[PDB]
């Protein structure tokens, strides 16, 4: 059986790579939750400093419209 | 027989599909980052003129 | 021998598959990592912006100097 | 050949999982940029109005003493 076994060790090496592939999309998923959660965190950070820095433009503007 | 091959090849169809839907957000996202970037950007050139000119001002009288 | 040829195309069949599938992977993976660098370089985007707004509070400081010297 | 299709199928599936997810909390950060873009919008105008009113003194000040 000479093609049969030609067609078997192509399904075989397939379904090896295959497998070890699945692992690295895994590995590459969890990667991109970690990255968004962190940068969760930043965009908290940011929003939280803009909303300071509009205040204390607005209140240094309110001590130029006087002089 | 190759039907839950088939099944299989279909489950990596729908991953596959989720990724490109991944980065198409990801992608879709650059333009709130970058106008993000640039209005903060702009701002940042107004209070250097601003306290430039409030230099300007305390020397001039 | 015609019996033989029905499981030949058997055989194929899911080695085609499987070479499909192979591929839908590596597909995914070339995509993903793309995708995952793209996030990374947004995130050093936002810290910029942080810089930025961090060196507008100074910028304040020496402005709220300035209306010190005028109101003398 | 029929236990190593049922394992890899659940792979997937495991990596679908994560995926879906990851969609989901991209949305979000989607959604938290977009406040982002009108909170930094706002800080572009308040700024201008600062340069805008610095400049009136500035000039205001250079009448009065020249």
């Amino acid at each position: 059986n000479p093609h049969l076994r030609a067609y078997h060790q192509k399904i075989d090496s397939n379904l090896d790579e295959l497998s070890m592939g699945l692992g690295r999309l895994k590995d590459i998923a969890l990667g991109m939750q970690t990255e968004i959660e962190e940068q969760d965190d930043i965009l908290d950070r940011l929003t939280t400093k803009v909303d300071k820095l509009d205040v204390n433009i607005k209140s240094t503007e309110r001590k130029v419209r006087q002089l | 027989a190759a039907e839950s091959w088939e099944t299989l090849e279909a489950d990596l169809i729908e991953l596959s599909q989720l990724v490109t839907d991944f980065s198409l957000l990801v992608n879709s996202q650059q333009e709130k980052i970058d106008s993000i970037a640039d209005h903060v950007n702009s701002a940042a050139v107004n209070v250097e003129e601003g306290t430039k000119n409030l230099g300007k001002a305390a020397k001039y009288k | 021998q015609y019996l033989r040829q029905e499981v030949l195309r058997r055989a194929e069949a899911t080695a085609a598959s499987t070479s499909r599938s192979l591929a839908l992977m590596y597909e995914s993976e070339k995509v993903g990592v793309a995708s995952s660098e793209e996030l990374a370089r947004q995130r050093g985007v936002l810290e910029r912006t942080e810089k930025m707004v961090d060196k507008m509070d100074q910028d304040l400081k020496i402005s709220q100097k300035h209306i010190n010297s005028i109101k003398s | 050949g029929n236990d190593r299709v049922r394992n890899l199928q659940s792979e997937v599936e495991g990596v679908k999982n994560i995926m879906t997810q990851n969609v989901e909390r991209i949305l979000a950060r989607g959604e938290n940029l977009e406040h982002l873009r009108n909170k930094t919008e706002d800080l572009e105008a308040t700024s201008e109005h600062f340069k805008t009113t610095s400049q009136k003194v500035a000039r205001k000040f250079w009448w009065k003493n020249v």
